[PDB]
RNA sequence: GACCGAUAGUGAACCAGUACCGUGAGGGAAAGGUGAAAAGCACCCCGGAAGGGGAGUGAAAGAGAUCCUGAAACCGUGUGCCUACAAGUAGUCAGAGCCCGUUAACGGGUGAUGGCGUGCCUUUUGUAGAAUGAACCGGCGAGUUACGAUCUCGUGCAAGGUU
RNA sequence: UAUCCUUGGGAGUCAGACUGCGAGUGAUAAGAUCCGUAGUCGAAAGGGAAACAGCCCAGACCGCCAGCUAAGGUCCCAAAGU
RNA sequence: AACAGUGGUAGGAGAGCGUUCUAAGGGCUGUGAAGCCAGACCGGAAGGACUGGUGGAGCGCUUAGAAGUGAGAAUGCCGGUA
């Protein structure tokens, strides 16, 4: 091998999805927390169970 | 490729219409098509491409039913209870031009251009017009 | 972050009335001069793979050495004198004109000390070889002695 | 004399030494293209088809395989966070009417 | 009362196409050659009416 | 040939020296010093020496004769602004922009 | 590593308002207007793409009509009779006719009143 | 140092816990860049000066002192096209006329006139909305990291795997 | 005709609206309210109903200065029958 | 090739663009780097070149890696200017 042609496994690794970086992306805007409520706020969400 | 008539290739005829025994609407109706160029085969919608028309015995143009009577000119003048009236026999008989010019206008375009086509038309009350320098072509309503 | 940021510790302006945004710190990330949001913090970057991975690891690259023809195994490299022009004479000797990965058995000081100042040689003990070194050098240059303990440690 | 021709899913009234761009023929710069469905032929001997002039072609070389001024198709539905751009550049052939064979 | 909406540059300019200076109410004096206001003495020469003032 | 004269960071507002510019330009350089002369504004001594200024340079410079000049440009640049402020009612205090010109005149021969 | 905001921004503004380049006062100088037209620009000449179809064969009619009736027909009988006949001359075609060579159009509309009279 | 690079990085790259604010505890800024070298513009000219135009220095002075670069808003000067009968979310498509001539393209600028057309965002059953937000421009400004859990994918080994 | 089921990963939603039809509440009032049922809107641009989320017609990958139709129209504004 | 499909909010899934830094390889640059300004060029989009001007010393490209990675709205913060 040398470390001017690297190549990870094929399905070894994906990017990341970043989310709140504009609408063309799908996840502009909520980020997709969708609209309001417990669950779309920071620290949100009731405990498990 | 489709051509579009232009003031260097628009060529204005001169058309007599006479009024006489007429039906209002149906004669404005026609009118109003030959002052915008609607029977022309270079009719180009953002020129003027139509004829002028001048019509003669405007005071002759006859209406239907009780209209004469009952069909009621209205104008406002922006003053509080200013709305003013004249029936249509008294615009035949004192305003016989301005009957057939309120006519022919709210059936032209509005805009500039409709405004411009309806400088073309002139209504004479008698038999007799001033434009025979123009060289005016009877014109007989098709109907 | 905000906390950590000199200062911030009152609210800049009553909450409602005079007109303005409300705010609770002159230190809160939207502020010019304000915390960071996330941003970095110290970290490693350390992991291991599992043991048997890093010896096929190894063991790959020396293999693939063998195969681009870039593995000089030498009888032995003795330098009397520590001496550089000694050191880029062997390997002009060699044809070694790019990198090259020198592998000595034992710690030897004068190939250390030669190949010091040379651009793109390092030397190393049997021990010390690595996937890095290995893969980033063209030539690897190991002394018999070396190549029968990699053998002894690898198989 | 002219021609008026169906090509590209649409009607092209062509003279002779006109180049006229069409929707792209499967033909390379250089080669002779021959136009079959002639509707009608005008000048000195009128002909009208039904629907084509029987007999009439019309030859012409293609001078170039191009694509024509870029568009921009962007399009938005406000409040909706629905925007969609997209570039469209519309290939053509170019040719030069050689003869309408009438 | 405050502005609605800003005033664009285009009517700004508009407004102000009556606010500007004329020119001065001048003639060539008589005596020295210099422009003076009309009515008015020379401030150069101080003349007036062909008269040193 | 042209001959030029700037009066940089004068203090005075440019909506003020550009009331008094706008009478001169495109003017022969005689009939624009009698109007600085005759015009009663803050604007007129300022612009009337940045105009002298250019003769000068065009007689001294360029050796241009100063007879035949006309104003072929003349402008005012908004120079950097002083910023003050005037203490208004409860407590308040509201900006006071103390504005400089740049003030340009060429002139060419006629 | 930190990331400045850069030249990218500027460079990705400074296009929309060179698309919005001839538009009024401040819609070709400010970024967030000049950007809302640039938008609404789209919109409309995607739907105008579609509307110029409408308008052109609306103009083409119209002449048409102009000259049919100049052969003593209107459009709706023409049209009948060129399809009775089995013509298939566009309305383009037809209007350019009626405008560039009358005498030809003259012979469809002769043509259309042959099958018409049957 | 796969840390920052002057709105960042310390509050503080600079005479900063200063200036400034507060009775006090206390709060707490802004502000880096001439040039390789001062060679920091002798001298002449307008001006009271400021400032400028030459001249000289320099590779460069449009590097001449908050003096590298020098965006945008914003303010001006000049003028190619249009504009004083017009009803305008300002564009878009159609389109003469006039003026140009390119990364040479079924080109560029302008736009008489015609058709169509109630900004953007947020929030809503529904907003052109007479609901919300933004004066404008620029910069900065929001799912991160650690350690656990789980699933998918990948790789090594496999009834073993792993420290 | 090409859906359906199971297991596992990731959600969002829990303010709905009008229209037709079947009911309640109301006064067999409400652009009212509350269910059932179908549609459209929501999340759907295009044509028609002057304008007009919810009606009528119809689902916009993109280009064309081709053609045929839908609802709705064909004296003029305004395309097509005086 | 043929056949079929391609409106879309919340939201799921995929493929990409660009930014800073690092590694390796290979380059550019005082015969003018980045930045900036202009243009009628190119790509399905994010975007990318080319030419000229300014600028006066740095910077691409390829493959992989890592993130302070993308702003138009927060009565956002700071500055400038209306
Ligand atoms: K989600
Ligand atoms: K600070
Ligand atoms: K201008
Ligand atoms: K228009
Ligand atoms: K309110
Ligand atoms: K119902
Ligand atoms: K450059
Ligand atoms: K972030
Ligand atoms: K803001
Ligand atoms: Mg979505
Ligand atoms: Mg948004
Ligand atoms: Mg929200
Ligand atoms: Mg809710
Ligand atoms: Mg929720
Ligand atoms: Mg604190
Ligand atoms: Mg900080
Ligand atoms: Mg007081
Ligand atoms: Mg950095
Ligand atoms: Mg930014
Ligand atoms: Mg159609
Ligand atoms: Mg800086
Ligand atoms: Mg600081
Ligand atoms: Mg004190
Ligand atoms: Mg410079
Ligand atoms: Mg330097
Ligand atoms: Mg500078
Ligand atoms: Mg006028
Ligand atoms: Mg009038
Ligand atoms: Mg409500
Ligand atoms: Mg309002
Ligand atoms: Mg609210
Ligand atoms: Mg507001
Ligand atoms: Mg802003
Ligand atoms: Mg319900
Ligand atoms: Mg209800
Ligand atoms: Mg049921
Ligand atoms: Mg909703
Ligand atoms: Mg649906
Ligand atoms: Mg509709
Ligand atoms: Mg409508
Ligand atoms: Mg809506
Ligand atoms: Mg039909
Ligand atoms: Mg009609
Ligand atoms: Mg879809
Ligand atoms: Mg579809
Ligand atoms: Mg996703
Ligand atoms: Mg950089
Ligand atoms: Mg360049
Ligand atoms: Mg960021
Ligand atoms: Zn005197």
């Amino acid at each position: 091998m040398k470390l001017h042609e690297l190549k990870p496994s094929e399905g070894s690794r994906k990017t990341r999805n970043r989310v709140g970086r504009g609408i063309g992306s799908g996840n502009g805007k909520t980020a997709g927390k969708g609209h309001k409520g417990q669950n779309a706020r920071s620290g949100g969400g009731v405990r498990p169970g | 490729t489709t051509p579009m008539a232009n003031a260097s290739t628009i060529e204005r005829k001169w058309l007599v219409v006479d009024a006489a025994g007429k039906t209002l609407g149906r004669l404005s109706s026609e009118v109003a098509a030959i002052l915008r160029g609607k029977h022309k085969p270079t009719y180009t919608p953002h020129v003027d491409t139509g004829d002028h028309v001048i019509i003669i015995n405007a005071e002759k143009i006859e209406l239907t039913g009780k209209k004469l009577t009952d069909k009621i000119y209205y104008r406002h003048t922006q003053h509080p209870g200013g709305l003013k009236s004249r029936t249509a026999l008294e615009m035949r008989t004192n305003y016989p031009e301005k009957m057939l010019e309120l006519a022919i206008k709210g059936m032209l375009p509005k805009g500039s251009l409709g405004r411009q086509m309806f400088k073309k038309l002139n209504v004479y009350r008698g038999s007799e017009h001033p434009h025979e320098a123009q060289k005016p072509e009877v014109y007989e309503l098709r109907g | 972050n905000r906390s950590e940021v000199r200062g911030g510790g009152r609210k800049p302006w009553r909450q409602k009335g005079t007109g303005r945004a409300r705010q609770g710190s002159i230190r809160s990330p939207q502020w010019r001069g304000g915390g960071v949001v996330f941003g970095p913090t110290p970290r490693s970057y350390s992991y291991k793979l599992p043991k048997k991975v890093r010896r096929l690891a190894i063991k790959s690259v020396l293999s693939s050495k063998v195969i681009d023809n870039n593995i000089i195994v030498l009888e032995d490299l003795t330098l009397d004198t520590a001496k550089t022009k000694e050191m880029a004479a062997i390997l002009k000797g060699l044809s070694v004109e790019k990198k090259a990965l020198i592998v000595t058995a034992d710690a030897n000081e004068a190939v250390a000390l030669s190949a010091r100042n040379i651009p793109g040689v390092t030397v190393v003990e049997a021990n010390g070889i690595n996937v890095l070194d290995v893969v980033n050098h063209e030539k690897l240059l190991i002394t018999k002695a070396a190549v029968e303990k990699v053998e002894e440690v690898l198989a | 004399m002219y021609a008026i021709i169906k090509t590209g899913g649409k009607q092209i009234k062509v003279e002779e030494g006109q180049t006229v761009y069409i929707e792209k023929l499967a033909a390379e710069a250089g080669e002779t293209v021959t136009f079959e469905d002639v509707l009608f032929v005008g000048g000195d001997n009128v002909k009208v088809g039904n629907p084509t002039v029987e007999g009439a072609t019309v030859t012409a070389k293609v001078e170039k395989q191009g694509r024509a001024k870029k568009i921009t198709v962007f399009r938005y539905k406000p409040k909706k966070n629905v925007h969609k751009k997209q570039g469209h550049r519309q290939p053509y052939t170019k040719v030069t009417i050689e003869k309408i064979n009438a | 009362a405050v502005p609605f909406r800003r005033t664009s540059k285009m009517k700004k300019r508009l407004r102000r196409t009556h606010f500007k200076l004329n020119v001065p109410g001048m003639t060539e004096c008589p005596s020295c050659g210099e422009m003076k206001l009309s009515h008015r003495v020379c401030k150069a020469c101080g003349s007036y009416n062909g008269k040193d003032i | 040939m042209q001959a030029k004269a700037v009066a940089r960071t004068v203090r005075i507002a440019p909506r003020k020296a550009r009331l008094v510019m706008d009478l001169i330009r495109g003017k022969q350089v005689g009939e624009a010093v009698s109007i600085l002369n005759l015009t009663p504004r803050a604007a007129s001594p300022i612009i009337e020496k940045v105009l002298k200024s250019a003769i000068a340079n065009a007689e001294h410079n360029y050796e241009m004769d100063a007879n035949n000049l006309v104003i072929s440009q003349a402008f005012v640049d908004e120079g950097p602004t002083l910023k003050r402020f005037r203490p208004r009612a409860m407590g308040r205090a509201s900006q006071i922009n103390k504005r400089t010109s740049h003030i340009t005149i060429v002139v060419s021969e006629k | 590593p930190r990331v400045k905001g850069g030249t990218v921004t500027r460079k990705r503004r400074k296009k929309v308002l060179k698309l919005a380049k001839g538009y009024f006062g401040s819609k070709h100088t400010l970024y967030k207007v000049a950007n809302q037209q640039v938008m609404k620009s789209g919109n409309y000449a995607f739907r105008d793409r579609r509307q110029k179809k409408r308008d052109f064969r609306k103009l083409w009619i119209t002449r048409i009509n102009a000259a049919a009736r100049m052969n003593g027909l209107s459009y709706s009988r023409l049209m009948h009779g060129l399809k009775l006949s089995g013509i298939e001359v566009n309305r383009k075609m037809l209007a350019d006719l009626a405008v560039n060579d009358l005498t030809a159009f003259n012979q469809l509309a002769d043509a259309a009143k042959a099958q018409l009279n049957k």
